[PDB]
């Protein structure tokens, strides 16, 4: 029911717990803004297929 | 690498064939002259099944089958783009299945068990041998063994199957396919016995043979034991190879009917109620 | 929460957590595969390109 | 060219790596 | 290097060797067959002759 | 404990002198056949290729070293 | 690369996505069985028959080894697997055997007589030196001298007395008793006599009906001289988890030891 | 619920939550996949780009 | 992160990371070769060979 | 729960672990230029599809 | 790395790594034969015997 | 291995893992050097398809 | 290397290469058979029958 | 383990085996060689090449 | 050669030779029966019968 | 042409491989 | 390798054995006579099909 870890040895995998969730979550915030700011992940209203958009001689895969 | 008791059972002898050359361990893996041969067979096989991934530029482990000859090759050795790489692998797998069989029985002359272990292989791999060899014997050719394909083998055994219309309703399918359910069934409730003897409800003591023998006694009034259960799955699987065995050599060999049309012809004129 | 390692064991949680986020970056760029718009591999215009106005995500656009 | 540049390059990757000439290197 | 066979058993690494000897081997002549240019059992003409 | 065969460092030394000089006797053999084999055929292809197809007259069969028998 | 409402987009579907989950869940359940076989030899230790020390990290914890399971038995005893009693044996275990070779994965060879070395197929494992008893505080492993109430069936030929030969044919010596086990109602021992008294596992016993219509036990592990040499019991009434284990080991030493040859293959 | 602790098994409710969720993150994902309004991997357009009135959700509108 | 080898096997790690790289090195040159654009085995031209304009990334850019 | 390494042994093999990561880590980021520079991974919004932007004669895969 | 055999089985590492390179050499050369510009076995021609340009390969050409 | 790996050890598996590693490193180099002087590797923008460069007579495995 | 032998088994190696050349001489029989030229059981003409030039090898033969 | 003459007479039985089946082997590839060369030349040995159109081929 | 039984057990190196050669004159009369030249059995002519001169073996005969 | 070449080459090989001059040469 | 048997009761046994299969012999002996002259076995030259006896309207199951 318990680890048996000292407070200690809980801060210091705290600490390193906390430096690689925040590592990732930064880094990966970082490449998801990289990202949206190539293509927004989420379309409008009007959507975001070529279909709608693009002309008829634009192949969509659908 | 190595097991907290495994040191004292590492000795040298029990090999069939390889002497004290090939009579060592790498790793976790016991090698023997039939470890090397096994190796071998299984690698070029493997690689002979690359060179056909690469020939029909399938490098996909479903989409890629090596498949035997034409039916009018017969038994001729195939071109490598015609078959020619089946047959080779076939041997490779065949050498491969041996030698693994024969690598086991190493082991167990070694640890100083019975030899059941590679005899149960060797049934299956007499359903592989008579399947790729008895069956093409009985037919005339290399192309009515299946082919190597992830998928594309069970695409044979499908057309195989309706070859004969439903084969489903095969004595040997019905047979066999009980067989496999019952081993499973069998595997299942083993397998449950043995980890609820072992493991109870938290705060419970391990039961004993006395628990289980009980156990099925009430459940379903008959408890086959410890010896009795490993007895019957040996049975129970083996038997299941067997009956592969007899309807991969039957189907086409001795009906080329439906089997429907089987069960047609026999069961429903047993005079006792054909009448 | 730091007290989260003596009940719940670190080497599991960390372990599995990147067991699971290498399935989730397999699951995520197989979405975007499957996705016309942000297949990469096959690089498919942004409706973007032909669009005049930009559509927006939240903005209330009509026909 | 570019495939000269990736041959010349890979070829001094070889030399510089060689052990004779990466084991220099070498700190202990 | 020769420190290498205080790791591995020489014998072991020369099973290991000669195993992987024969089944390249193998292979490798099998492919060849499986060419067009380089299967001397086909016999087929090279390309130099423009047969 | 003790290995019933003991196997020196000099005992070390001398099997990999041994054994590289025959991998470079072998590989010496391997590759006069290979340079056999190169001035009977070469393997490298040079840039206009050496496929029969490309060379041969029409009358002269080429098979392709893809089959297609697994059009995937 | 269409979309496919309700089911997906592309190759984005749920066929995929419950074949991708249900991979998920075997490859959890595949570690959770490796886990589940690490508890017994793990954590696995490297060959002492090395030129190199131990590196400071084993392998065999990639699926990790789980900590050691807690069994509560019927004599009150909470024992924990892995038991630190057969590690601790398995680590002083007497080898009377010297590698071949000054490598890891060589094979040992014993160094005198391979039968009383306990080793390779001879070795056995550490267990209780208490008899075990059935859940009634029976003794579980009895001999029928003890056990009136157990009787071989009448269909079954009663080897008390019957001869027990050795692998060359030699007389072993006469089944004294039958050893049974009162949960199993299978015969496990046969006592043998010899002219002191041994058991033979019954697994290593061939009950032959010779032509003679004299039922014999044919023992192909041992010879009939190597009988004199099978562990003993401590009490001549009941065996030991430990003893058991001795004297199957010995007989199964025997497959490999008994004879010169039958350590040698067809073609060395 | 903090003397569930006393009664209920900490790592395992939170270890079976945390499988769970992960579980229910993709089939949640997945639901607004193999829906054409919510959709971002397809990208249709909403309903509401072509319709000049709010639909509403409550709204009690009529056709 | 020095410390994390007193709570997780760095042989564990390591030769996990190794396996799983492996894995993911050929998945990932499975996937370029799968793409058009990326499959040097194929060599199939690139898109700017054919438009006279840099494509971007992030250019922003209009039909 | 702890693996019994020490100090040293774990600053040892911090030391190794981050040469290793960190090493491929640039050796790859050289790779990711590279390959980038050769053909750019991520589509303008125009695309990159061949059918897009080359002739009908190019044949596209797509 | 020279501390790594302290810790990681340098038999285990030497051993999996040859065969991993093993399959991957298997690997690579099969990943030439199939593509038709470097299966040296059929021996193909070179786009570059029909170009009197040199293709390049960061080259920013245009069509 | 009722000690470990020393220093000496350790190091003399190291010299031996170096010069494999890095004769094969060099090696693989110079074997890919002549594999990319023979046919580059990488594609240039124009691609090397046969199909996009050889008349229509070459036939070409696409 | 006369003292290989005092190393490797030569009894077991004689053993071996004896199994491995009955199915060497199987398979390269085997070869033989699968070839027209060479399948003495069919007995094929030779090209050389209908050929006034001697094809050589290494010749250097031209069209 | 081998002796130093045990090893001797293993050694002139491997070289006799060996050279005898090196030396048989050579004459039997240099007999299946004279009678039909393995290799082909530039032009190839296959029959529908040289062969008149109504010779058979296998290939 | 007479010490190869010194060293390899004759009475398995015979059996196996036996057993290997009983398998061998199967596979050897089954390779004459598969040959339409050779199967007595099925006892076809000989080429050499309707041949005018004599096919020679190693002779360099011309068409 | 150089068929007769590999043939003698076989031929010479075969001689001097063979035991009653392999061992000459030992 | 021995049945045990004593001399006198394998002369019993034997007893007993003869006197089965001889008057198994003889019986069958009888009963084969018997079925030979209702119709001998063996066909002679012209054989005994009924088709090449019989007139055409005598049907044969041949
Ligand atoms: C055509 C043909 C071909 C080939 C060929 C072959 C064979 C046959 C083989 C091989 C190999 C091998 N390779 Mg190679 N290749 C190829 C390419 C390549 C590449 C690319 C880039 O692409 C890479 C990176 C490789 C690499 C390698 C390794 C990994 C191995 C080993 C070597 C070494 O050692 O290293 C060493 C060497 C080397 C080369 C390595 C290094 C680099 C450096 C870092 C740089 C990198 C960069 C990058 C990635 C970027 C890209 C860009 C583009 C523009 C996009 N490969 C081609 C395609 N192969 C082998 C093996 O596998 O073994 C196992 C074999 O066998
Ligand atoms: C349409 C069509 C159809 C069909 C078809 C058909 C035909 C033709 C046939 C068959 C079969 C049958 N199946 Mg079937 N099917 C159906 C279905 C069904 C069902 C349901 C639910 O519905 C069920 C349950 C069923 C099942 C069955 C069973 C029983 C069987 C199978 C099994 C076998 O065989 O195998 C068997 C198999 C054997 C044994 C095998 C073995 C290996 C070897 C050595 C080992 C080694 C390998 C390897 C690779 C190594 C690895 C390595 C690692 C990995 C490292 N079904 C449909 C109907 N079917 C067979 C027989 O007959 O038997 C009897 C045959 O022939
Ligand atoms: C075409 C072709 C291609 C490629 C190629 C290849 C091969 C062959 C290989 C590879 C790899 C690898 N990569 Mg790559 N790529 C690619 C892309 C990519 C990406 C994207 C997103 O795009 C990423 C992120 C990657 C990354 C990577 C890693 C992870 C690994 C390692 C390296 C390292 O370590 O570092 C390196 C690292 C790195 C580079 C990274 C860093 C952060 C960064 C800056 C930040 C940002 C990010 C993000 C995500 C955002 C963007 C997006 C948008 C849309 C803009 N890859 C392409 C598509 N490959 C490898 C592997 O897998 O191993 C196992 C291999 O083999
Ligand atoms: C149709 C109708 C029929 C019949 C009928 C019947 C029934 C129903 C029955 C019988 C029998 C029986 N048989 Mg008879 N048969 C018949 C014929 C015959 C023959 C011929 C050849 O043909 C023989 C040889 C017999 C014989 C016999 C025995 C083996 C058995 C036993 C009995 C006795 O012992 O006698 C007794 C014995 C006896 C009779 C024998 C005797 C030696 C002898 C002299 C010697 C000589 C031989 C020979 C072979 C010659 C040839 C001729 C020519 C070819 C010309 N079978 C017919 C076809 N079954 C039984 C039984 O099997 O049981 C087990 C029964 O049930
Ligand atoms: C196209 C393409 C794409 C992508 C891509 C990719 C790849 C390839 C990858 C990824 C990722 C990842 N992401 Mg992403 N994306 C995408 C989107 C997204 C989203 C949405 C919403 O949309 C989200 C939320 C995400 C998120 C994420 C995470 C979770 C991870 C981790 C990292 C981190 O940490 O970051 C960090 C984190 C983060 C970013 C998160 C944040 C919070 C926030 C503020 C809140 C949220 C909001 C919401 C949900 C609302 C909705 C909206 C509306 C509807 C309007 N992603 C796209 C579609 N990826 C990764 C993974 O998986 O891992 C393993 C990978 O590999
Ligand atoms: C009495 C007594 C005796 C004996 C003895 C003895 C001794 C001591 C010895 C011997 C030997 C021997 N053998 Mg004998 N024997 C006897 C018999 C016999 C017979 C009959 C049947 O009669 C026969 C046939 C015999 C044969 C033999 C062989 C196997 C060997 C030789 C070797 C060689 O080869 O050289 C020589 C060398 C060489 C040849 C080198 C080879 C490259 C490699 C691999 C190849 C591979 C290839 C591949 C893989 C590819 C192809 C493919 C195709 C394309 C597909 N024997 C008697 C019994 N023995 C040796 C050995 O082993 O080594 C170690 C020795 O020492
Ligand atoms: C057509 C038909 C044919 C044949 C036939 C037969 C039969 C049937 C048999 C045989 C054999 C045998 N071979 Mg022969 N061949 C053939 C060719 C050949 C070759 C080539 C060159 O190609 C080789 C290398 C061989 C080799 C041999 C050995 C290894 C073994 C043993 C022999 C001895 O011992 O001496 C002998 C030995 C010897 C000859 C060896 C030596 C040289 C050296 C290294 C050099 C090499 C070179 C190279 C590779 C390059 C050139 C080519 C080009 C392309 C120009 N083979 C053909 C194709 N078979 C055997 C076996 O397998 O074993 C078991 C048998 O049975
Ligand atoms: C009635 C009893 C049975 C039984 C019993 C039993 N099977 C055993 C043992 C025991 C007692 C072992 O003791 C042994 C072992 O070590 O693992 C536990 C073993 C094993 N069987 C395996 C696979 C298995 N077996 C199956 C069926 C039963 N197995 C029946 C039900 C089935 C199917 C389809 O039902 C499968 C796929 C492996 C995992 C392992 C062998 C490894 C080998 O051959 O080495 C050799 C090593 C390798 C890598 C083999 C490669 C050889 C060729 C060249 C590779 C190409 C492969 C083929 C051509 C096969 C056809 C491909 C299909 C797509 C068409
Ligand atoms: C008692 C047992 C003795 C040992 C077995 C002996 C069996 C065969 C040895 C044959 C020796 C070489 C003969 C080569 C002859 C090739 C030319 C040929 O074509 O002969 C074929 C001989 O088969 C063949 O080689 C069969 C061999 C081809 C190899 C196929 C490999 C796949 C299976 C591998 C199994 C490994 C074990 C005859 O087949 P077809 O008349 O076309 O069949 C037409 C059908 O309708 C049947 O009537
Ligand atoms: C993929 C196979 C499943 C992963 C695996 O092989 O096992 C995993 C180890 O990962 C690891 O080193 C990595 C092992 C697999 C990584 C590489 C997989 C692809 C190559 C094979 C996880 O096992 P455990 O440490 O017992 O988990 C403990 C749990 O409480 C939480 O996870």
């Amino acid at each position: 029911i318990r680890t048996g870890l000292t407070d200690e040895e809980c801060q210091e995998i705290h600490e390193m717990n906390m430096l690689g969730m925040h590592a990732y979550w930064s880094i990966g915030l970082i490449a998801n803004a990289l990202a949206y700011a190539w293509r927004p992940f989420h379309q409008g209203r009007a959507g975001n297929r070529l279909e709608d958009h693009a002309p008829d001689y634009v192949r969509s895969a659908l | 690498a190595m097991l907290d008791f495994e040191r004292k059972y590492r000795v040298r002898g029990g090999t069939l064939l390889g002497g004290d050359l090939f009579d060592f361990w790498v790793g976790p893996f016991y090698v023997g002259f039939f470890g090397v041969t096994a190796i071998f067979c299984a690698v070029f096989g493997f690689l002979m099944i690359g060179l056909k991934a690469a020939i029909s530029e399938t490098w996909s482990i479903f989409q890629l089958v090596l498949a035997p000859p034409n039916l009018e090759n017969g038994f001729a050795l195939a071109p490598l783009d015609e078959g020619g790489l089946w047959q080779i692998v076939t041997a490779c797998a065949i050498g491969a299945f041996v030698s693994w069989a024969l690598r086991e029985v190493e082991i167990s002359r070694k640890l100083g068990i019975g030899y059941h272990i590679p005899f149960a292989f060797g049934v299956a791999i007499s359903f592989f041998v008579l399947a790729q060899l008895g069956r093409p014997l009985l037919l005339g050719g290399w192309g009515h063994a299946f082919p190597y394909g992830i998928i594309a083998h069970l695409d044979w055994v499908n057309n195989v199957g309706y070859q004969n219309l439903h084969y489903h309703y095969h004595w040997a399918h019905m047979l066999g396919c009980s067989l496999f359910f019952a081993t499973s069934f069998a595997l299942a409730l083993h397998g449950g016995l043995i980890l609820s003897v072992t493991n109870p409800k938290k705060g419970e003591v391990v039961k004993t043979a006395e628990h289980e023998n009980t156990f099925f006694r009430d459940f379903v009034g008959y408890s086959i034991g410890s010896l009795g259960i490993h007895r019957l799955g040996l049975a129970l699987a083996l038997s299941t190879s067997i009956s592969c065995i007899f309807g991969i050599l039957t189907t086409g060999p001795f009906w080329s009917r439906g089997w429907p049309e089987w069960w047609y012809t026999w069961w429903p004129q047993i005079p006792i109620w054909n009448w | 929460m730091w007290k989260l390692w003596k009940f719940v064991d670190f080497r599991m949680t960390a372990v599995g957590f990147h067991l699971f986020f290498a399935l989730l970056a397999f699951a995520v760029h197989f979405a975007c595969i499957s996705s016309e718009r942000f297949n990469w591999l096959e690089g498919a215009p942004a409706a973007e390109y032909y669009m005049d106005e930009d559509p927006g995500i939240w903005k209330r656009t009509s026909y | 060219g570019d495939a000269g540049i990736v041959v010349a390059v890979l070829v001094i990757l070889a030399i510089l790596g060689w052990p004779n000439i990466s084991s220099t290197l070498r700190r202990w | 290097m020769w420190r290498i066979w205080k790791v591995f058993d020489p014998r072991r690494i020369l099973i290991a060797t000669a195993l992987w000897l024969i089944i390249i081997s193998l292979t490798i002549h099998v492919i060849l067959m499986t060419t067009e240019r380089f299967n001397w059992l086909q016999g087929a003409p090279a390309a130099e002759y423009y047969s | 404990i003790r290995p019933l065969r003991d196997f020196t460092d000099e005992e070390a030394q001398e099997f990999h002198q041994a054994a590289v000089q025959s991998f470079f006797l072998y590989v010496a053999v391997a590759f006069v056949a290979h340079l056999l084999v190169w001035a009977w055929r070469p393997f490298w292809p040079p840039e206009q290729g050496y496929r029969l197809e490309d060379f041969a007259p029409e009358e002269i069969r080429t098979d392709s070293f893809y089959s297609d028998f697994l059009p995937t | 690369m269409e979309a496919f409402y309700p089911m997906g987009i592309a190759r984005f579907d749920w066929g995929i996505w419950a074949v991708i989950f249900f991979f998920v869940f075997l490859a959890g359940l595949i570690v959770y069985c490796r886990r589940e076989d690490k508890r017994e030899g793990y954590p696995l230790i490297s060959d002492p028959n090395d030129k190199y020390g131990a590196p400071r990290l084993v392998s065999g914890t990639i699926p990790r080894v789980p900590k050691p399971k807690t069994f509560l038995l019927r004599d009150g005893r909470t024992i924990q697997v892995p038991r630190q009693e057969k590690v601790e044996w398995d680590r002083n275990y007497k080898l009377e055997a010297q590698p071949t070779a000054p490598w890891p994965g060589s094979p040992l060879e014993p160094i005198g007589n391979p039968m009383k070395a306990a080793i390779g197929p001879g070795a056995y494992a550490k267990r209780e030196d208490k008899p075990e008893l059935t859940w009634h505080n029976k003794q579980k492993i009895v001999p029928m001298r003890i056990a009136t109430e157990y009787y071989v069936v009448e269909d079954d030929p009663d080897l008390r007395g019957a001869p027990v030969v050795g692998l060359c044919g030699g007389q072993g010596g006469r089944v004294r008793d039958i050893w049974v086990d009162r949960s199993e109602c299978r015969i496990m021992y046969y006592e043998v006599e010899i002219s002191d008294s041994v058991l033979l596992p019954q697994c290593f016993a061939r009950e032959t009906r010779r032509m003679d219509g004299v039922w014999e036990i044919r023992v192909n592990s041992i010879t009939a001289e190597q009988f004199r040499d099978v562990p003993r019991l401590s009490n001549p009434d009941q065996i030991t988890p430990q003893e058991e284990d001795m004297v199957c080991a010995y007989y199964g030493a025997g497959t490999l030891y008994a004879v010169p040859g039958r350590t040698e293959p067809f073609l060395p």
